[PDB]
């Protein structure tokens, strides 16, 4: 798996990472800031690059920030096309840095709150960028993804697809003390239970993201029959939601919109039993990704025609 | 009118009270009068006159509230925007970080005795009629060792909730069944009783598993597998009879189900 | 082995103790930790190695004894031959001398309420089973006025008994009939729940009248009269209804036809 | 009611009263004690006479001792035969102090006890003394002993019968808090009820008194049937005994023993009814006083046959 013009696009950041020996908390002059749950996109100053810093506040003594940095490394070997290159990672007063590969299109979570709904034949490309970035990730490094959200796949304007935020330094998770919850979950039925988990964990939340990205709606519950009726063109508490994920039928692609590739697509990720449900190489056969494959979408084109630029 | 109260309405002679150093949400200082003395300072939210009987009745209420399992509440004064609290400093460490602190002995007769303090300071407040709602394993200070309550009844002011909805980790599995199915925007939750003899049945699982359940399960997970009634396993070894029996009436799906802390009582003094 | 009790062994922080002048047997000093507080000073008799279920169970007891009618007893501690009990100080006078200090309102309202303060005080201490014995007008203080109760339960080491037998002046009508038929070598004396209850029936006079009765006669005619329950007189004016038939019921002949305390706040709270 | 020895002996006193114009705390210098209940025979410097001063511990106020002393002089006037002559009164420290006339004999308290049972030829002439000390007291002074007890009736080897220690200054017998009571009272019926009492009610302790004094033990209880047999020659609480006083019948004298007149004399003094009880004239003219008051006993002489000196 290599492209042509991805080779070069990859190795003109590995130029420009060695820019930076060590990386300093002043050497990055704010500018703005992307969102919270804090990432901000500030300019380095020595190397001249602007980049995506990310920083959330942590009470931790120097006994174990000195461990959480150290898995933190591991994410230099993880670079493709599909998954955004990090630069480095340090630490400030009381509060954790990472500083990614910027993205000026945003996460898709964004785009989608934008655009309203993204069309099928989008989501075709993205759906393939997030195949490769779990293959990639569990071959070679035998790690999973661990939690996808539409927040979690990054889109630059220069056409790149590629995933972030992933589980792979377990010694800093237990750091992340009180995390939040969510009114939208897309965690995998299996995971509700406590049973364990595989990487095809992660396709139950790329099938449950890919509705909402078409719909323009989270999944569940699934909707009126006056709602979607007047969604066609161009108060529930937590453990209600979780418990409707177990023990009711999964959520389903609208018919005759869609095409039947892409319906039958999600519903092989939805499947709420982790053993009949679709593995990373069946998808990757599949007849809605076949014919995206080969699809010819101004994936960019679109991108910046909504959000500008 | 009484929307503000002083430190002269307290029984404790007040006439001067300095701050040392910080060693703490809520700023926790190590204050001084005449013996060291725990002072937290935490700014009230905006507003809200209606938190008259919201403290005016309620933190005035832990006058007359004396006992040895349950730090002394030395009093509390509030300006309109602030609030100080002042307590009675533990000379020791919280259980929290000693049940995690290898090694401690806590055996069959120690754990059982550990036990027996923390329901014997919660009976205290169940004659008085005042419901923890918080009680984790951070609210228990050890040394003697001398087992005392404290963050006991304050919510609202203190943690630990907050368009996604904040919950911290050892609260989570601490909540009973009927307080693990909240909402996003909600305290008014559905506080009992039996919702603090649950929160002590996990910290009765926590002395003798070292920790609390769900050790590594996401916060979505507790919330379904809790509210579904899933009680962890206990025969992880060694347990047995007579221990773990307990842990089932603590955690028993129907609040009506679990015992009183008096009840409880006499279950622990049974022996193994 | 716990002949000896410390200041350690309470639950307020004691890091310093400073003594300062003199205000009053018992000797009572103005003392001092971070706020005005009373210090007594008091000699205990020698020897009764037997006075450990009578202090190391009595006067520690007290912890776990807070309420706003109530003194607050700090603590105290006590070496073999020496004893000191600290307790917060009365920012007023006493009752004793403001109920004789001309003139004081103390109308139907007023008198009415001082009393219910005095039945609250010793109803908390009907809960937790400990009789005050030696309840007098002078045991208890005014300010605010908030009234508070002191010198509660502390028998032997206080007064007021001593071949001829030395009794005082105000305690000698604050006893119940069954009380006031002492010989001369005695406590140990049939002290009841009330016996508290017809020292207050006294107080009752004494707020009303001014003074407590029997105030010309000698020590001999007041132990007869008294003792063949001859109460004296309420209707020196103005009573008449509904005050001094209270009178009665406080200073029945029979134990058992005095209300309880918590059954007498009923008939204070009956008004005129 | 006057005597020509005795208007010798009182204004032999007069003499020696006005060497002393102040009296000073340093002037007494100590010797020794007479009792408790605290007396002393002092020495004073000035005027070079022993005297018997007599303190005891009162926490007062300024503002008290003013009327306290003030009420104190009016036994200047009380001076008799039958009376000790007082000299003044002061204030010492926390104690008020009073120096009255020595009696080098003591109390009848203590020669009862010394001798065990006094004769009643000797009853006689100390039962005249009695009854002018009160006459005396009543009629040219308008006061009463208020108490008599046998402690409270001084003799000297002189041969002298005078009183002590009775009710006159009101002002000083509020300031005496917490008193002790005793397990031997010479309390009249009518004081123990609260009732109104007169001169009479002393008369009561007076034969009370004369009672224990012939027998040299406390009438009340009456004696067994073997007691009282063994005691021919020469377990209560306080409430048990007022109430005996009261509602049972008053102490007697042994039969056969005394003379009637001395048995009359004693039985009219203990009427339970101070109405039908024996007044200061009807006893000044009774058959025992008469025979006794021309008796002739060597008073002083039977006193140093027992006491000494
Ligand atoms: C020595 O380490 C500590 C001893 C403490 N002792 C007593 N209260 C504390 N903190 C505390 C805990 C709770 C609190 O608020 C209360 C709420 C309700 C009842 C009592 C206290 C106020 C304070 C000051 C303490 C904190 C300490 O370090 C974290
Ligand atoms: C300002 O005047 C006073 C204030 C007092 N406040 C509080 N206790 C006192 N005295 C007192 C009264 C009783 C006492 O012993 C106790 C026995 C049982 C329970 C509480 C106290 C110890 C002390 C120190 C006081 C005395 C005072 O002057 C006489």
């Amino acid at each position: 798996e290599l492209d042509e013009q991805q080779r070069k696009r990859l190795e003109a950041f590995l130029t420009q990472k060695q820019k930076v020996g060590e990386l300093k908390d002043d050497d990055f002059e704010k500018i703005s800031e992307l969102g919270a749950g804090v990432v901000f996109k500030v300019s380095h100053k020595p190397s001249g690059l602007v980049m995506a810093r990310k920083l959330i506040h942590l009470e931790i003594k120097p006994a174990i920030r000195n461990q959480i940095i150290r898995e933190l490394q591991v994410l230099h070997e993880c670079n493709s096309p599909y998954i955004v290159g990090f630069y480095g990672a340090f630490y400030s007063d009381g509060e954790i840095s990472i500083c990614m590969e910027h993205m000026d299109g945003g996460s898709l979570d964004q785009v989608l709150k934008k655009a309203g709904r993204i069309p099928e034949q989008i989501l075709g490309k993205v759906s393939i960028a997030v195949i490769k970035g779990l293959t990639y990730l569990r071959e070679k490094h035998k790690i999973m993804h661990r939690d996808v959200k539409p927040s979690n796949i990054l889109v630059n304007s220069r056409g790149e697809i590629k995933l972030c935020d992933f589980g792979v330094s377990g010694q800093l998770i237990d750091s992340m003390a009180n995390s939040f919850v969510g009114t939208r979950s897309y965690m995998s039925p299996e995971r509700l239970q406590g049973t364990h988990y595989s990487v095809q964990s992660d396709i139950w939340s790329m099938g449950l993201s890919l509705v909402e990205m078409a719909v323009g709606r989270y999944p569940i519950p699934p909707p009126d029959a006056k709602e979607l009726e007047l969604m066609f063109g161009c108060p529930m508490a937590i453990f209600e939601l979780l418990d409707y994920i177990v023990n009711e039928p999964p959520p389903k692609l609208p018919s005759a919109v869609f095409s039947l590739e892409f319906q039958d697509f999600v519903n092989k990720c939805l499947i709420k039993n982790p053993a009949e449900r679709a593995d990373l190489k069946q998808l990757m056969v599949h007849a809605f990704i076949k014919r995206s494959d080969a699809e010819e979408v101004d994936f960019a084109g679109w991108l910046c025609s909504t959000i500008g630029l | 009118s009484q929307t503000s109260i002083f430190l002269q309405e307290w029984d404790i002679p007040f006439e001067q009270l300095e701050i040392g150093e910080l060693i703490g949400f809520g700023q926790v200082y190590h204050g001084r009068w005449h013996g060291e003395v725990a002072i937290r300072l935490i700014d009230i939210e905006r507003d809200n006159e209606d938190q008259l009987k919201a403290f005016k009745r309620e933190v005035m209420a832990y006058r007359q509230t004396r006992h040895e399992n349950v730090v002394l509440f030395m009093g509390a004064c509030m300006s309109p925007p602030h609030l100080a609290i002042i307590t009675s400093l533990c000379k020791g460490r919280t259980l929290y970080s000693v049940v995690r602190d290898a090694k401690i002995v806590l055996d069959v007769n120690k754990t059982r005795q550990i036990a027996q303090e923390i329901v014997k300071g919660m009976g205290y407040l169940h004659a008085k009629g005042i419901l923890h709602k918080d009680l984790k394993s951070k609210n228990v200070f050890y040394d003697n060792g001398k087992v005392v309550i404290t963050d006991f009844g304050l919510f609202s002011i203190s943690g630990v909730l907050q368009d996604k909805l904040r919950i911290q980790n050892g609260w989570l599995c601490h909540l009973a069944p009927e307080i693990i199915r909240q909402l996003s925007p909600d305290d008014k939750l559905p506080f009992s009783k039996h919702s603090d003899v649950f929160a002590l049945g996990t910290i009765w699982y926590e002395l003798h598993a070292r920790e609390w359940p769900f050790k590594t399960q996401p916060a979505e997970a507790i919330i379904w597998q809790m509210g579904t009634g899933m009680k962890p396993n206990l025969s992880q070894i060694g347990m047995g009879k007579e221990i773990s029996d307990i842990l089932l009436f603590c955690w028993a799906f129907e609040q009506e189900e679990r015992p009183t802390f008096t009840k409880l009582m006499d279950m622990l003094e049974k022996l193994p």
